[PDB]
Parts: C-alpha cells; structure tokens; sequence
C-alpha cells in the first residue's frame, strides 16, 4: 500500500508539509519539513525514528 | 494579478500567480521555485508553440486561467 | 512497458494536447499512428501528419521510434520522414509521454533548428529567404497533409 | 500551503510500485519514481527524469 | 528477486505446464501475463482465461500478486478477478513458482470452497443446485473466455 | 507393475513404484518416504485436476511413464 | 510549540489512550497533568499515579519536564517524583508526543535499572532481597495510588 | 495471523505473524516494513515492556491485537 | 520384496532454490530431518522471521550451516 | 561460489548408502555419512569425526 | 598476496588465500571458515613435520602454490 | 570394513602420497604393508622404515592396529615396534584414513612427547642430551633402515 501519511504535515511542527528528507546511507525518513530537519542536522541529532546520525537533508519535491 | 496553470511533465497541474507583463523567464523561475526544475531545462509550449524567455505572457496573448505545458529542453539537429 | 503504455494510452483518451492524437493501430499496444495537426499561423496550418510509433520492449527506458509517415517540409525532418531530435535519442527521459514527445515535435514545427540540419538545403532557405521557405512549406502542406 | 496529494500515486515509470526511490542531487530530490526504477536508472548512468541533473544517489524512502 | 523471476521464465520456455503460460510481455521481468486453459470434462472446457502476475521485490519472501482478467464464475473469484486462496497470502512458500501457482489455481476452478465463499451468491447455487451452476460457468466461459 | 513421475515442488522429478491399483494416498506415502514431506500437506494435480485420497491410479486414466504434478496444500476461501 | 501541542492535545481527544490520560491543567497549554494505570501483573497493579507536564518552550526540540505527583516506589524515581531517564535527557527525540513518554514511563515501572539508581536504597534492596522490594511497592500502591 | 503495531508518530501498520514468533521476530518484521532497527525499538503492552525471547503466545498476545512502539529507554 | 538401490542426491549441486546463486549449505531441521534446497542465507532469512519449512511447512527448529568434508 | 561436488559421492564409513545423515553440533554440521552409520556414532556416544565436537543429533538430511 | 592448497581430512582439496607472513594459527582460522574444523583440533604437516602457530610461511620457507597436509590433533603417549 | 578399505586404496592409486606408500599384503585385505621416508632434517632423514596394518572387522569404527616392523629409536615407539599414540586408541577418528594415520605417524618422530614416554631410557636421553638421541637415531636409521 502506497504513503497516505505523506500528504499530513511535518511531525515536529505541524504547519509545513513533509518535504525534508532525513537521509543516513541509502535510506531516508521523511516525516518532517525541511526547516525542522535542517535544524536537527544543524544541532548534530540523530534521527527522531531510527536514531542513525543524519548524513544529509534533502530538499524533497514530488513532480 | 492573474491566475494560470501548467501542466508539468508527469502530468501533475499546477497553479501560478502571475502578470500579463510577466516575462517567460519569470515564469520558469517561479516554476523552479514550485518544481525544483532549472529553467534551463523548461520549455514552456502554448497554442503548439514554444514561448521564448524575454517575452512577456501578453506578448503570446496568455489571458488568466489559461493553460501552458511544460516539456523538457529538447534540439532539432 | 506495457501498465506504462495502457496509461498513457488512457490519458489520451481524457485530456489530450490540442493538436496531437495517437493510439494503437490495430490490436498491437506497441505500434500506434499519430497526427499532429499543423499549429496556427505557420506555414503547416490546416494541414494534418501523420506518424508511425514502435515503442521498444523496455519502454520507457529507452524512447519509441518516431517517425512521419506525411511527408513535410523542415529542416530536421527529410524525406523518409525521420526526425532528428534530441529528446527521440540522447536526450531522450522516461518521463516523457508520447502525449509531451508529440507535442514537443509540434514546437519543433514552429522553432526548427537550421544551424544543425537534417536537410541542409531547406535550412538555408529557412535562414535566409523565409518567405520562399514560408511559400514551399504551405505547398507541401497542401500536396500531401490536406 | 499546498501538500503533496500526488504522492499517493503510482512510480511514473512502471505505474505500479509506491513512490519510494527519491532521486537526489545537490541538497534537492525530485520523488516520482519506485526506489527499483530510479536504481536501474542510476546503474545506468542516466540524469534524473525531470531535471537532468546527475543522479547522486537513490534514497529508499521511508514515510514513518 | 530477478535471479529467481530469470530461472522461472527459463523453466516455462522449456517445460511448461499443459495447461498453463506465463511470461513478461516487454523487458519489465516484474510483470507477467499468463493464461490458463479451463480443464477439461469441466464446465470451464474449451475457455482461455488470462491472468495478471506482479512480483514484489522482495519476491521470492512475498508472494506475487494474481488476478484474473477474464471474468470467471466461481465461488472463490469475484467480478475483479481477485482470487481469495491461502498461498496467495498467509500460506505462501518460496518454493512455489509461477508454474506451481498456476497449477494450484487451476486445480482450484474444479475444487472450489463454497463454505468460505468469496462471492456468497455463487456458493448458495453451487451448493443447492450443482447442474445450474454448471449451466451458468459453462455460459460464462462461452460468454467471456472464448 | 509400472513407474510413474513426480514433478514436486523445486521442480525436480522422482520416479515411483506403481500399481494401477494403488490409491492417491498411497503415492503420497511413497512420496513421503522418497522426500520427506507429510501426505496432508501434498497435493497431486494431474489434466489440471487434483487427485483425491480414496481413488485409485486407474479410476484417473494414470497410464506408465504419466507424470503428476505436486504442489502444496491449497485452501479456496 | 503551541501548534505541536494543540495537535497532540486533538490527537488524545479524537483517540484517547488505554494506559494513560493526559491534557492541561486549565489554561496554559504548557502545564499538563497526566495519569497512568499501574500495569496488571505487577506490585503496582490497581494504582492510578498522576504526574505534572511542562513543555519548554522549544518544545519538541527539547524534552518535556515530567514528574509524578504520586508517591512511588521505584530505583529511578525519587521522592521528589523525578524520573531519570535517558529519553527525558540525553536520549530525547521530537517525535516522542507526549502519549508515547507516559507509555514509555509506564514500562519503566517493571523495567528498573537498579545498576544506576536514583534512589540507592530501594535499588539494593531490589538487588538483594526481590520478594521484599514488591511487598513494598505493592504496600506504597495500596497506601498512596488507590 | 495478523497483529498490529503503533509506531512511533501513532501511524498504524500490520504484521503477518504466528503465536511462535518471538518479540525479535516483530521487531526484525517492524524494520523491514519501516527502516527502524530492532535494538532501538521497544514493544510494549499492557503497560510492560516484550521481552526478547519470549513469544506473542507467552504473552496470550491475541490475532489483531495491538503492539505499541517506543523508542529503546534506559533508567538511570 | 524387491531390491532397492541407494540413490544419490545429484541436485545437491545445483544452486539455493531461492536465491539462484549461492551453494546449497543452509539446512532447515525440524524433528529429526532436515530440508537442504536453500543457501544459509536464505534460510537465515526465513528462521529471523520464523516462516515454516518452504517445501513441507514444518515449524522451524533451526538452521544448521552445512559442511561437506 | 564452491559447489558440493561430494556431497554426491558415498558415506565415507559404508561407502554404499548416500550422504543422508547430517552430524549436527550448535549451529553447524558436517555431512559424510549415512543416516545408519551416523546414528551409530550417536549411539556410541562418539564424537564428530572430522571435527571432534559432540553430536548433537543426527539428522535425516532431504535434498528436495 | 598468494594462494596455497591444504589437503583435508578425507583427502578433499581446498584453496586458501595467504601471505608469506602469515602465522600458521591464521592459516587455521581461514581452514575453520571453510570447514569447520576447530584450530586446537588441527595439525598441519608439510614435509612430514608438525607446523607450529607461532611461526609464518616465510619461516617454513612455504612458497606458493605449496599443499599443507591436514590431520587430526596427536599426542603420543 | 572391505568397501570402505578398497575405497582408501583406489583413491592411493589416484593421489599418491609423498612421504609414505602403503597397500594389501597380496591376498588379505584386511593386512597391509607400508613404508615411511624419515623426514629431512631429522635424525631418521634417508631412512626407510616398514609398518605393519592390520584392519579389525568394525573398521574404521574401530582403529587399525599399526607396528614398525623396521627397528626405530624413539620415546614413544618402543622395541616390539608398538607405537603409543592417542589416535591409534581414544582419540580414533573413522574419517582417518591409512594414508592419513602415516602422515600423523611421520610426524610424531619429530614431535615425541617424553613427559608420559613408552619407553622410559630412551625418553631421559631425551630430555638430559639432545646431541646423544640424534646420534643414536641416525645410528639406528643407517643400521634399520636402508
Ligand atoms: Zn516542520
Ligand atoms: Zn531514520
Ligand atoms: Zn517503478
Ligand atoms: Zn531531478
Ligand atoms: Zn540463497
Ligand atoms: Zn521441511
Ligand atoms: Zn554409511
Ligand atoms: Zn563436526
């Protein structure tokens, strides 16, 4: 089944869409908005739902 | 001032906000800001025809809620 | 391919571009015939073509065969009807529909290429006596797409 | 603002398995294709299907 | 995944089962069509009913996805083709290939269960009137398996 | 009296010891012996139809050198 | 952090919890009061606890500060109903809601870490003599959570 | 059989399980459907937490019942 | 009764049923026999998820890595 | 990939009957020998015989 | 660096992958990986003579493509 | 005990060993012959030295009984030829094979163990004068073993 979650808005602040991609290695969790993320990664934090470092935040459009 | 749409290349549609006075080059831009697709590689077609970038939306009689479509940056050779 | 191609075959059928339809030519989903009506003020106008599509076995990794079968007068499209145009090789993506293939050739009609030429004689025609050009293309339109 | 209703819908490419291979480059990624498609992509050595840009990496997007 | 997809299709080009084919139609090794003949001494004799098969990718662990694309008048298959049998889902096992599956499902058309239907109104008259439900499966294969 | 084949389950074929008048319960106890799986999870088709426990080779037309067809345990539902 | 809260707030109202309760005291939507049910099958079984929440303001950045308000005995829980626990501190994360931190805690009741106590004195007794330490919980359940 | 987990945001997902699967049988189940390793998620219900080792039966866990997912959490 | 030779397992070569790669090493016990059609790997796989037995169902018991000296 | 050619060959103690009885230790097993000659080893209380670590069990070992 | 074959207990023949420097403890433990064979139960003879863990293949002048021999743990008594 | 002994003398004919040779007796199979070159660098080095085999009826569940009938000086081979070793009693192996228990023989000239010796003199020469055994070896080897 497909990622009905995707359309609700990021976790943390409940305003923007899901569109920050937290990446580590060849995975990503995308539960939060860029602005969200970007701090997180900033601050040096792992990710809020598997607790890997955070390689990267990927700005993340669906065309 | 005037609302269009694009249709993008996956077929999603869009929406702009957008001046008749609006060159095609702002146009992409905004297209970029809402896509994440360079402008470099937009060509924007209306009537079966592409627009080019210094002209303006009026300039190809492009009224409000009109429809442009966006292709890919392509070559005759 | 073939989930692919039934989808695009659907869109056509519910939201086509203005000038340009296609579809399978008999029972074969991998070998459609396209039209592309000449635009509006050029020298195509009123005149309809007629395309020739094979979409390859790993559609749409790599790009469908594309092909006038309506004889036209530009300068990266001869005689046989082949295209040269990027996006239909190297530039090909598997984003592109037959829907946006068409209607990009559609623009390409209108904003031809003369300085990398498939047919270099009516590039120079096109380059330098655009009224000849304009007067050969409408004929031609009239000789074999009306 | 405007959330991503078309995510929901299938890869563009085999119109079949859920939107989960985004496709990355520099800080942006464009989300439209099955991680199995946009790693045949990468593999070879094809740009991305929207913007051509090179393919940094296909990301195996989860949506926790 | 495509290792194992690889050696099945191999195995179908050079012992397939009597009653059963499957392959992909383009390159796309993750979707397949097959087709099964209805069995003889059946009220399915003389019908050819097609199939849809996706693979997952973690395929063999999962088990493929099936579905008629014929309609077929049977207790445990509805009007979308969906077909409601345990190795399809809770009692799936890697060892069963598309071969083996088509065969099971085969050996379902003339063994179905109406006790745990998934269309009630055909296992009422499957159960209290066999020669009608002969008479209608042996009508719908005429009607839409021919 | 004759040999029959048994294509089963990974697809490798096993050759059994057969009268015509032995039951389907009887094929799958030697098939039991032979590769170790339990008779109640065994189904043989064969023509496209499965096999019943308390019929014999002959009341099926399972002539010498037939070949049935094992796979697993199935339920409708 | 106020849109957070009312979300997680709506969250609880539209499906309310089975092991715990929580919502503001009144007005300020940083303060809270919470409860939880004592886990069956244990020296706190039948005791209800309440505990005061306050969000920071950064919050879900930063943990909230939790506290019971209700005696209990436990290593990591002291008489000043503090809890030290590593998701309250170092081991935070934002997609912790508030809901998630009580159940959280709530298994922290039957999980001690009596190696790094809060209070030393229940942790060896816990460590020595375990039928003592639940004839005690059980004892300041019955006294102070019912 | 199946169960259902709660994840971590309150998303909702289903595991195919038996009454022999161990707690790590979940958890390994619970990353390959979501990416969370199993040494940072921790099962809870009925207020306590599952241990590795014991299986849904030891714990009369029952067919659509309802796990609930935490991070993993340390006294101190 | 008639005589009734050894036979010899000349699949035991041919790769993991599974996998379509890896040597057959990965053996799958329950009770007193064993199923060997699958990689360790594989069957790793299938034991970390408690699925039966692929060809008879069987529970389990474990997954013994198979050496032929 | 090394495939086991000799797992074909006869147990290496009767040299007749096949490979059919795996000496199982913890997670690991050595098998050269039949399903009878193993259980004898077993029986005996005998070690492995190429490695010397107790037997566990043997088991009747199908190649499917 | 180089390779080097060791003749097992039932004369079966295997290759390792090693360098000159390697002690022969190593060697076993890459013969434990492919067989199963504890090191403490191993005892490798070359030229009729016992190999100590302690040295190397350079210290047993071992060139490769040379075959080890491989017995069970001895002691006499 | 027969199959398993031919098997071991058909695979000597395919790999034979270097430093030992073996086989029948001429008639009996169950009585065999064999010879050991003395290792280089060795106070037996050049030496030849003959074993008697004999297989009981329960080999190889059972060890060979294996004897020097070429006179050796050694701590744990003592003057009948016996050879004290714990894999030619408790430590039996029925994957040893003939071949294999030479090999094993072989080496334990170099490797002897003085400490729990068969033959007590020769085993304090052992320890007390290394320059005295070797001497006396290679004295018995050249008057044994050529
Ligand atoms: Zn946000
Ligand atoms: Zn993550
Ligand atoms: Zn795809
Ligand atoms: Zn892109
Ligand atoms: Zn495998
Ligand atoms: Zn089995
Ligand atoms: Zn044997
Ligand atoms: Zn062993």
């Amino acid at each position: 089944e497909f990622p009905h979650n995707a359309i609700e808005p990021c976790v943390i602040c409940q305003t923007r869409p899901k569109n920050g991609c937290i990446v580590h290695g060849k995975t990503g969790h995308l539960m939060a908005c860029f602005t969200c993320a970007k701090k997180l990664k900033k601050r040096n934090k792992p990710c809020p739902v598997c607790r890997q470092p955070i390689q990267m935040i990927v700005l993340t459009y669906f065309p | 001032s005037m609302q269009i749409f694009v249709k993008t290349l996956t077929g999603k549609t869009i929406t702009l906000e957008v001046e008749p006075s609006d060159t095609i080059e702002n146009v992409k831009a905004k297209i970029q800001d809402k896509e994440g697709i360079p402008p470099d590689q937009q060509r924007l077609i209306f009537a079966g025809k592409q627009l080019e970038d210094g002209r303006t939306l009026s300039d190809y009689n492009i009224q409000k809620e009109s429809t442009l479509h966006l292709v890919l940056r392509l070559r005759g050779g | 391919a073939l989930k692919r191609i039934h989808k695009e075959l659907n869109d056509l059928a519910r939201d086509p571009p203005a000038q340009c339809r296609a579809g399978p030519v008999g029972d074969d989903m991998f070998h459609w015939q396209a039209t592309i009506m000449g635009p509006n003020d050029s020298p195509y106008q009123g005149g309809v073509f007629f395309l020739t599509i094979h979409f390859p076995t790993d559609y749409p990794f790599k790009p469908p065969k594309v092909a006038f079968t309506t004889r036209i007068y530009h300068p990266n499209i001869n005689s046989n009807g082949s295209i040269k145009l990027d996006i239909l090789r190297s530039q090909w993506s598997p984003a592109l529909t037959i829907s946006k293939v068409l209607l990009s050739i559609c623009s390409l009609l209108c904003d031809p290429n003369p300085d990398d030429p498939l047919v270099p004689e009516i590039a120079r025609i096109y380059k330098t006596d655009r009224e000849k050009y304009n007067r050969i293309a409408r004929e031609w339109t009239q000789k074999y797409a009306m």
